[PDB]
């Protein structure tokens, strides 16, 4: 999902939004972010927090 | 600064240009004196294509 997501989303979402006779563009799923998943114990234990 | 500041030399762009939302660079050209400019752009498309 987030793959082709993100292919569309960088690739070709924003030819298609400016594109000819388009307005409003909404994609079905996401571009691609950082996405870094903290974890909780591993944040309890170096005593550090978010 | 030499306390905490490793330095080198390196190139880089003094120019970063784009077209339609994406990393480009830009190429003038003519086509020979008494030549249409439409043959021009053909070969020009002939050769971008390799």
């Amino acid at each position: 999902q987030e793959d082709i997501s993100d292919y569309v989303a960088a690739n070709m979402k924003d030819a298609i939004s400016r594109t000819s006779g388009v307005g409003d563009v909404q994609l079905f799923g996401s571009q691609y972010a950082m996405r870094i998943w903290m974890n909780p114990n591993e944040l309890n234990k170096f005593q550090l927090t978010p | 600064f030499s306390a905490f500041s490793s330095s080198r030399w390196e190139y880089g762009s003094p120019r970063l240009e784009r077209y339609n939302g994406l990393p480009s660079m830009e190429i003038l050209g003519q086509a020979a004196p008494g030549k249409s400019t439409g043959e021009a752009m053909e070969l020009m498309e002939q050769l971008a294509s390799k």
